[PDB]
RNA sequence: GUUACAGCCCCGCCCCGGCAGCAGCAGCUCGCCGAAUCCCGGGGCCGAGGGAGCGAGACCCGUGCGCCGCGCUCUCCCCC
RNA sequence: GGGCCCGGGGGGCCACGCGUCCCCCGCGAGCGCACGGGGUCGGCGGCGAUGUCGGCUACCCACCCGACCCGUCUUGAAAC
RNA sequence: GGCCGUCGCUGGCAGUCGGCAGAGCGAGAAAGAGAGUGGCGCGGACGCUACGCCGCGACGAGUAGGAGGGCCGCUGCGGUG
């Protein structure tokens, strides 16, 4: 019985600790921490008491089984993967969603969600784009930012809030959340000159415009 | 070399020092110092051509 | 002036192919265990070895390798001739199981034995299968002439490290 | 309300002089004519759009006659802003000198 | 066994050479310390450009 | 390419008896097991000789 | 030799290895212009085998280091004494260049001997490179740059970068 | 003609005169390198194999993240 | 420089027990992390009953690259 | 790096040894998870046509010619289905 300390030596490089194991032996203080030395349930029957069996043996065996497979190690499921971002996508940046039905719309970034997706809302007043998820890869990042650091994005909306159910009818919670985030963002994009007209516009490549050449 | 190795193997057996008896190819020559004691090295020049024939 | 010791160890890479080779050149190339193009071996130098490398100079490129070249060759292209089979050096138990009778029990013992050419260089080297190196990235200058006359054959002394890194 | 792709020409296949290796395609993206500028397009998804006789299904829409072969810009070719691309089905030689679309969307910005 | 590269994989290297752990722990500490000394000498040189 | 002569890579030594008689093949099934599972070199020689032809196991007279 | 890249200049010294006949053999030094130190040691043994009864296996190289330019920011006048095989006969030349470094002037000499006389690097033996005062120069192409008030336009500036606009609209200017 | 209203070159004495700095982010004035070498990132192609067991013992029949390999916390006690 | 950097008067260490004597000056346990004996997700999105989905191979056509007619005798055959 | 075959290791497996039980023989270091005598719950995949199954390495041009394997093909006979 004890409270857990954190890991003493810092992550110097990935997989390499900053302190060697003698300095770590001294830091843990191991010099003074030496040490030396269901399947059955009885049930009454109205007979006697039977001893019933939990997980009784199977009644059907298929004509052939596959063998078990070996043990790999670094193969985590999706809900335990590490979630990256770019350095160019920061909360407040303006993005260009490229692929969906909102192609080319200049649209405001809110937060990195739990599944890695971008909570992304270029306002429903301007873009006609809701509180919507997008993907990091399928988004170009414009270097045009708002100081959104002082808004209260709600805690209840997360990756399970935007995941599909099964005619899609707009619930009232979508409207209330859209308003409660829209009214917090929209004065900060009105506080910048001509940013709302930039958000109403759509992105288009035109003649002599090459994406390797024009910077944003 | 048979006779000399018999002499070198009977000797240094009671003494116990291990003595090399196989021949060995000519090694790379070991590091050494070269003394330019006083004088500098003489500068060599390609000679110009002159047609003796 | 300090004249350093003449180098005891050479990495020999075969640069020319398998077609149209003289019988004495073919015999010496198969005594150095160079049976493909871009195969490599470590050779210790002495009067016998240097004349064997003189007799096959157009077909080999060789020089005097670095310590880092020994490190990358043993760690990345390092395989062992275990039970007359090419088995990858992925554990020190493999090196110990064959060469432990020479007190060579880890990868570092074998690297020390190859680089600082030891008493048991023959067995640590013959434990190593010939190195299977790729084509030189960037390329060759010219395969057919000597390094001195602007090519790649022959002794390129310290400069074999630029081509080990180019090939390994 | 505009163009969301870049204009590339399917120049030819990856070839030696007397051998062509048609699993790899060669693409000439418009406006890039050096290897310094081709670093943008590597890994971007390329597409050969073409229209045929019979209706085929469209994801998110009604059946049209337009079809595609999707690709991937793999690595730079040559020294002058040419590039290699590798598609799921190898491109027809019907498409030599015709337009393929190099999309922006596998973005690295 | 899949030959993993010891020059890439840190732990295949540590399975083969455990002293590479301290050869690599040193020269992270060494190089960061020398980079601190480089920045500090540059800051003293800029102060001497002021002074 | 590699310069090995593939001339003598196949060793023509006898792997199994050419006879189809079932008792000799049962004795071979017994000594295959004894040859790979004992450390003895008797069983290798006896396994080898149960493969060989009639002219390679000649009759041994009584004397 | 393949006179490749830029030549470097080397101080290669060496000697015959000692016998009990001569206990301490004398050291011989040369100035080798070479791409690298390996071909510089080879070119050393070339000229030493010509001048002495000395081969590589009966001798040794004691020092081989690059000698740098002691003034690489001064434009200087180099006179190079040549020896080259023609198609017919071999010839002696004096020849003048004007570079910052001696290795640069000898690189320029190899390019110019290959240019004018179609002679390749194995024909050419550099025997003497000497930096030369501006009053002692013999060749007029070098002497015309010895003007304190030198002044000239860049008259007909043919433009490069021709394919960056492959298809331009204005014809290019060439007067600048 | 010889410092004058520009400069260049050499020698001697000044601590190799001294202060940077240092094969230079004056991001190219000229090299060889890395046990004297490490970190991070981007693109491409691939994913073959498939009963590796762990702990609990004849005082028990559990369970499949198991070897080698690296090191994390707790079985001491405080402080921020 | 080398001697475990011989010996005496702020950083790092594959260094950690108690006692007896000569000489020199063999069982601690558990729990998570993982560059660790070859890929998985305990992540998803669309379209589908009269006009669409799949079907490499086999039917026809087109394009790019390739490509002379087989047997034979011969040193050599697409051979006038 | 994947797959096909060949060759080699004359490599591995008869150990499917189960309340008549104890699940191992990859491991740098000639040889034993030896036997002795004094001080509740009834369970545990696949396999092995051993002419079979399995695992490692390297290798693969071919005329004339040689040899092997064909669960390639034709016609009749003894058996069998
Ligand atoms: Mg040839
Ligand atoms: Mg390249
Ligand atoms: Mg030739
Ligand atoms: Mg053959
Ligand atoms: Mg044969
Ligand atoms: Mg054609
Ligand atoms: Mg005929
Ligand atoms: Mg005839
Ligand atoms: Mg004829
Ligand atoms: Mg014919
Ligand atoms: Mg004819
Ligand atoms: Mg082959
Ligand atoms: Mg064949």
């Amino acid at each position: 019985k004890g409270k857990p300390h954190c890991s003493r030596n810092p992550v110097l490089v990935r997989g390499i600790g900053r302190y060697s194991r003698s300095a770590m032996y001294s830091r843990k203080a191991l010099y003074k921490r030496k040490y030396a030395a269901l399947a059955t349930v009885t049930k009454p029957v109205g007979g006697g008491t039977r001893v019933v069996k939990l997980r009784k043996m199977p009644r059907y065996y298929p004509t052939e089984d596959v063998p078990r497979k070996l043990l790999s190690h670094g193969k985590k499921p999706f809900s335990q993967h590490v979630r990256k971002l770019r350095a160019s996508i920061t909360p407040g940046t303006i993005l260009i969603i490229l692929t969906g039905r909102h192609r080319g719309k200049r649209v405001v970034f809110l937060k990195q969600l739990s599944s890695g997706l971008l909570l992304v809302t270029g306002p429903l007043s301007l873009n006609r784009v809701p509180l919507r998820r997008t993907h990091q890869k399928f988004v170009i990042a414009t270097s045009t930012k708002i100081d959104i650091s002082g808004v209260k994005i709600p805690k209840h909306l997360t990756d399970a809030y935007f995941k599909k159910k099964k005619k899609y009818e707009i619930t009232e919670q979508r409207k209330v959340d859209q308003k409660a985030v829209d009214s917090q963002i929209l004065p900060k994009i009105k506080a910048v000159p001509q940013l709302q007209g930039y958000l109403r516009s759509v992105f288009a490549l035109t003649n002599g415009v090459y994406p390797h050449k024009l910077v944003f | 070399r048979v006779k000399e190795n018999d002499q070198k193997k009977k000797e240094a057996k009671e003494k116990g020092t291990w003595v090399q008896l196989k021949r060995q190819p000519a090694p790379p020559r070991e590091a050494h110092f070269v003394r330019t004691n006083g004088k500098e090295p003489e500068l060599l020049e390609p000679i110009p051509y002159e047609f003796m024939a | 002036f300090y004249v350093p010791a003449e180098p005891k160890l050479a990495f020999v890479i075969r640069i020319r192919g398998i077609n149209g080779v003289s019988p004495k050149v073919r015999k010496v190339l198969q005594l150095l265990r160079l049976r493909q193009i871009f195969n490599g071996t470590f050779v210790k130098l002495n009067k016998a070895s240097i004349n064997m490398l003189r007799i096959v100079e157009p077909y080999i490129a060789w020089g005097y390798p670095n310590l880092k070249s020994v490190n990358e060759l043993i760690y990345k292209r390092g395989y062992g001739k275990i039970n007359k089979k090419r088995i990858a050096l992925t554990d020190n138990t493999l090196i110990a199981r064959s060469l432990g009778k020479y007190n060579i029990i880890c990868m570092e013992d074998l690297i020390h034995e190859i680089y600082t050419v030891g008493k048991h260089f023959k067995e640590a080297n013959n434990f190593l299968w010939p190195f299977k190196l790729s084509s030189p990235r960037g390329g060759m200058k010219k395969k057919t002439t000597h390094f001195v006359e602007g090519g790649d054959a022959g002794n390129r002394e310290d400069q074999i490290n630029r081509l080990i890194r180019r090939m390994n | 309300s505009g163009r969301l792709w870049c204009k590339a020409i399917f120049a030819g296949y990856k070839r030696g002089l007397r051998n062509q290796r048609e699993h790899t395609a060669l693409l000439k993206i418009e406006g890039v004519y050096a290897r310094d500028e081709t670093e943008f397009y590597l890994g971007k998804r390329c597409a050969y759009v073409y229209k045929a006789k019979n209706n085929t299904v469209t994801p998110g829409g009604k059946p049209n006659k337009t079809r595609v072969i999707w690709g991937k810009v793999t690595r730079a070719h040559g020294n002058s802003g040419m590039v290699r691309a590798k598609f799921r089905s190898n491109l027809p030689a019907k498409a030599i000198g015709h337009r393929i679309r190099v999309m922006l969307y596998p973005s690295r910005i | 066994v899949l030959k993993k590269n010891p020059l890439k994989n840190l732990r295949i290297m540590l399975k083969l050479n455990p002293y590479a752990k301290t050869m690599r722990r040193n020269t992270i500490l060494r190089q960061a310390r020398n980079h601190k000394l480089r920045v500090e000498r540059a800051a003293a040189a800029l102060a001497a450009k002021s002074d | 390419g590699v310069d090995i002569r593939h001339n003598k890579d196949r060793k023509v030594r006898r792997k199994e008896p050419k006879s189809q008689d079932i008792y000799l093949r049962l004795l071979v099934k017994l000594y295959r097991f004894l040859a790979r599972r004992t450390n003895s070199t008797f069983n290798q020689v006896v396994l080898k000789r149960l493969f060989m032809s009639r002219t390679n196991r000649p009759p041994l007279s009584l004397s | 030799m393949k006179a490749s890249g830029t030549l470097r200049e080397y101080k290669v010294v060496g000697r015959c290895l000692p016998t009990p006949k001569c206990r301490t053999p004398p050291l011989y030094r040369m100035r080798i212009f070479a791409p690298n130190h390996v071909v510089a040691k080879s070119r050393f043994w070339y000229f030493v085998s010509q001048l002495k009864k000395m081969k590589k296996s009966s001798g040794e190289i004691v020092y081989c280091g690059q000698v740098f330019e002691k003034s690489p920011l001064r434009v200087k006048n180099f006179g190079i004494w040549l020896r080259y095989d023609s198609r017919s006969g071999t010839h002696n030349m004096y020849r003048e260049y004007r570079d910052l470094t001696t290795a640069g002037a000898v690189t320029q000499c190899y390019r110019d001997m290959g240019a004018r006389h179609r002679a390749r690097a194995h024909s050419i033996q550099i025997m003497k490179v000497e930096e030369i005062a501006a009053s002692k120069c013999r060749r007029p192409a070098v002497k015309q740059f010895h003007d304190s008030k030198i002044k000239f336009p860049l008259p007909h500036r043919v433009l490069r970068r021709q394919h960056k606009p492959r298809f331009t609209t204005k014809r290019p200017n060439t007067f600048f």
